[PDB]
RNA sequence: UGGAGAGUUUGAUCCUGGCUCAGGGUGAACGCUGGCGGCGUGCCUAAGACAUGCAAGUCGUGCGGGCCGCGGGGUUUUACUCCGUGGUCAGCGGCGGACGGGUGAGUAACGCGUGGGUGACCUACCCGGAAGAGGGGGACAACCCGGGGAAACUCGGGCUAAUCCCCCAUGUGGACCCGCCCCUUGGGGUGUGUCCAAAGGGCUUUGCCCGCUUCCGGAUGGGCCCGCGUCCCAUCAGCUAGUUGGUGGGGUAAUGGCCCACCAAGGCGACGACGGGUAGCCGGUCUGAGAGGAUGGCCGGCCACAGGGGCACUGAGACACGGGCCCCACUCCUACGGGAGGCAGCAGUUAGGAAUCUUCCGCAAUGGGCGCAAGCCUGACGGAGCGACGCCGCUUGGAGGAAGAAGCCCUUCGGGGUGUAAACUCCUGAACCCGGGACGAAACCCCCGACGAGGGGACUGACGGUACCGGGGUAAUAGCGCCGGCCAACUCCGUGCCAGCAGCCGCGGUAAUACGGAGGGCGCGAGCGUUACCCGGAUUCACUGGGCGUAAAGGGCGUGUAGGCGGCCUGGGGCGUCCCAUGUGAAAGACCACGGCUCAACCGUGGGGGAGCGUGGGAUACGCUCAGGCUAGACG
């Protein structure tokens, strides 16, 4: 008994909580943004987009989202938002959306 | 991490290594990426160490990391001698 | 290990005379001298016509019983001559004739094949210097086959090499009675050997 | 090289997909006679383009759906049900041999 | 470079035909017997259950402490406190724990094999290249206090470090949306917009080492996809609803019904779907003249599994044998609430079985993880142990020695045999005693030199006082099967269709070469014989290479679907087919050569062969295809 490398599990747990939290913010803000854009809120719909974009790229900093997982999210988000805005949109803040 | 080490091919009390290039995780006598030399620890024949130095140099040219002994034998056949 | 036991009974069963003793086998005593019949309670009874098997079996038993060798070894030696290029019958005899114990015998160092075996075993022999006590060692072309310096004083080695004075030697050999040396010049050929054997049969026997 | 094949479009019933009937030929390993074996591939035809009866070249592609790894590369020769025939009829015979039987 | 058959259906014969044997092989086992050594090999059953020990850790050169002790300080003393330093313990953090080791249960499948695809992807550490590391904030263990529990263990409160976590900045660059260009599935370039970096440590401390960040590239390893190949039963014939496809979305590194909503009604099947059975697949291996049959232990490659089932977390990587959760079963602890386990790791125990080893030595060597290093860990490994289990080597002696001892066997009682065998003479001298005593081990490290190249130095062996060398030295284990024929080896006695033998034919009922013993003989020999299984013989499933009037075998006949097969001439294609080049066909094994150990077994080096498939080029007689023509088939 006592294969002191229990520590690994010990740590795994923390990390889990850390990651788990990181992604909720991502999702939350993403909807937050998509939902806005949807009902054409341009200016603020993008404002939130950006925060989201950031959190995402940030998760990829460490081993949270990491890689293309981050890339995906970003495009799927920007796509949804830019498209959703085509409801009289006119992307004010131009936030992350390339002019 | 690809390496350059020895692979046991002798036989009981009759060791004969093969200076090989293989990923670091394979059985020491498992599938290697390429042979590049051999070694008879007991020098039971005039020729008891050869090393395709042309080859060695190449692998080292790409992350090959030799065992301390593998490096020894190599050196001993001017693998690094940069005269 | 090797046969070991009454040997002239083989001499008799094989009909043909086998020199498994050297001296005496020349004296009016090899028994094949007045008693050329097989051993046992039936030696003198009429012989029924031998079967194709019998013949081959006997021919093999003969050749083999000559070089005094275990069927085990004999067979593998055969299977080897078989794979090697060249008429198997020959190749095979050439190989049997390459056993160290045989050469020591073919060089008059020993009176008989058995004796030569023992000389090899008790280290009284040399092969290009290094002594070799493996009676089944393959003597090959170029190999000099001396006699243990230490043994060079042994009465037996002396008497043997003595009478060897004069006696010629096989054309695939050559011995220097002085320093008690001899060279294995070449693998003897079928013609070179005069064995009372029909090796075409021995081949056929392992055909079955 | 992405394997390229040829066959007849025996099925046109799907959306953006066609059934190509690639016929193969080869000597039997033990009896050596050349034997004609075959197989259906569901080729991807986005534009509906290829219709029943065509002979198309099929080309190894990136998965498009489960059971679907080929795209119609090009048309070899248009129309020819003489081939679709063989297929259909062969299937039709099936619709028998089991408990009753199929008309000759 | 290669191929043998025999016995047995009859009064006899030919043929047909089954059965049977001789050979080779085995991870064997059983019997009688058993001396030495080398190499190799050893749970083939209960993927049954497991005591005990060991089997994955390592960094103090990422950080802060608890405890025990020593030395020196601010102290007049006291209290308190500061510094250095030894011992010890875990905690935080990092890398490894996804390798290495085991097993083959499941799986007939892209599992495996082979050849390809990835514009649809990932890859820690290693290597090359480019750029960078500026500033600020926080937490949680340890520790301290309190609470619950029989326990395993747990809950709350307070303090704190970092290469722990967060924020802002710098943007080499990279990421995303959009546009454009080149490319062609999601490849590459570019423009605007937004978004994203970093950590420190050590000193022989103004520099060098270790480390950190972003991007590109390499190297290795991998995911996924596809053509072809992969056992038995059709007394399994129809299977299918996420089932087949589509549109959109989720999901992953990534494609995809992988998952979901909506839409369409499709998808598979006799070229054998579905179902049943059996089974890890391969390199190979065994046998065979070959084709083929059989097989897949040991070794190498892949897969699957880790008491049974399901699931995710952390991560470069796991759905994670010595990590996690839940359910089941079983086991142990339990103050009955509740807990702890998983040898298909080494060795070992137990059970089952005809049957399968030491709870060994060592980390010296090779290899692996961590470390700047010294070094630590390594039941991986290297060795020793036991077992004729296999292969090879070796001994039980050599030479002389009677017309031939004794005993035993037979006799035509003259004699014949065991047999030069013995006794005996002489010679050598396994065991065994004495002495010497090894390769495998030179690196890491240290010093000069720049921590480079190069040069010098030091430490280090389990095996092992073994191998081997030299001296001395004893004649010093032989057994087992068989002798009617196949099949090599014959007599006497005993028995009397009994006792028994037996592979097949058969033998035994008073002259038995066939039972039992003896003498003698044949064959092998530390083995010999048996049983079991595979190939052979068996052209007895016949592709090589079998057949169907009466031996087994023509369908009761027709009409006809699919399928198989297709006259003569010419032209196009070039699918089959043939040729050349080229890539692949790993290592091992097989073959050849030379070499190392006194030989060989075993091993090292080198060389040649190799079907299959990929790519390019070529040929066109035949087959296919297309087109044209013809009348000799067919139809009218
Ligand atoms: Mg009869
Ligand atoms: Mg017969
Ligand atoms: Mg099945
Ligand atoms: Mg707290
Ligand atoms: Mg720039
Ligand atoms: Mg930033
Ligand atoms: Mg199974
Ligand atoms: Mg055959
Ligand atoms: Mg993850
Ligand atoms: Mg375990
Ligand atoms: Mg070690
Ligand atoms: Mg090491
Ligand atoms: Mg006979
Ligand atoms: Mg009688
Ligand atoms: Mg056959
Ligand atoms: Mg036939
Ligand atoms: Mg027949
Ligand atoms: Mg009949
Ligand atoms: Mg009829
Ligand atoms: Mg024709
Ligand atoms: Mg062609
Ligand atoms: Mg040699
Ligand atoms: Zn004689």
């Amino acid at each position: 008994r006592n294969l002191s490398a229990l520590k690994r599990h010990r740590q795994s747990l923390k990390r889990r909580l850390r990651n788990k939290a990181k992604k909720s913010a991502i999702k939350t803000l993403s909807k937050k943004a998509v939902q806005l854009a949807q009902e054409g809120k341009a200016e603020e719909a993008l404002k939130i987009m950006r925060k989201a974009e950031s959190l995402i790229d940030k998760a990829a900093k460490g081993s949270t989202l990491h890689k293309n997982a981050a890339a995906r999210r970003k495009s799927r988000l920007m796509r949804k938002v830019r498209q959703l805005l085509e409801a009289a949109g006119a992307p004010l803040i131009g936030g992350g959306l390339s002019a | 991490m690809v390496k350059i080490r020895l692979a046991r091919f002798g036989s009981k009390h009759n060791p004969h290594y093969r200076i090989v290039v293989t990923d670091a995780r394979r059985k020491r006598d498992g599938k290697y990426i390429e042979k590049i030399g051999y070694y008879d620890p007991r020098k039971t024949t005039p020729d008891w160490l050869k090393v395709d130095v042309e080859r060695a140099r190449y692998w080292l040219s790409v992350g090959a990391q030799p065992t301390d002994t593998a490096r020894r034998l190599l050196r001993q056949a001017g693998v690094f001698r940069q005269e | 290990g090797r046969y070991i036991g009454p040997v002239c009974r083989l001499c008799r069963r094989e009909g043909v005379k086998l020199y498994l003793k050297g001296e005496r086998c020349y004296s009016p005593k090899c028994a094949m001298e007045r008693r050329p019949y097989p051993p046992g309670q039936h030696g003198q009874k009429r012989a029924r016509r031998p079967s194709d098997y019998a013949v081959r079996l006997r021919e093999k038993q003969k050749l083999r019983r000559i070089y005094g060798i275990s069927e085990r070894q004999f067979r593998n030696l055969f299977e080897e001559a078989s794979k090697k290029k060249g008429v198997t019958g020959s190749v095979f005899l050439g190989l049997l004739e390459s056993r160290l114990d045989n050469v020591v015998y073919r060089l008059g160092f020993a009176v008989s094949r058995r004796q030569a075996r023992q000389l090899v075993r008790h280290g009284h022999i040399t092969v290009n210097g290094r002594r070799v006590d493996l009676p089944s060692y393959r003597v090959r072309p170029g190999d000099e086959i001396a006699v243990a310096e230490k043994s060079r004083n042994l009465e037996l080695i002396r008497q043997n090499l003595e009478a060897m004075k004069g006696r010629k030697v096989g054309p695939w050999l050559s011995l220097d009675v002085e320093g008690m040396k001899g060279k294995f010049l070449r693998l003897p050929d079928r013609e070179d050997l005069a064995l009372p054997v029909q090796e075409n049969l021995v081949i056929e026997f392992y055909s079955r | 090289p992405k394997k390229v094949l040829t066959g007849v479009v025996v099925s046109d019933k799907m959306q953006k997909t066609v059934t190509v009937l690639v016929e193969r030929q080869f000597p039997h390993p033990l009896y050596g006679k050349v034997i004609k074996r075959s197989k259906k591939y569901l080729a991807h035809d986005p534009e509906e383009k290829y219709k029943l009866g065509d002979v198309v070249e099929i080309i190894e592609s990136r998965p498009i759906s489960k059971r679907k790894r080929f795209r119609v590369l090009r048309l070899v020769e248009s129309g020819r049900m003489d081939l679709v025939e063989k297929y259909l009829i062969r299937r039709q015979n099936y619709q028998s041999l089991s408990k009753r039987g199929g008309k000759a």
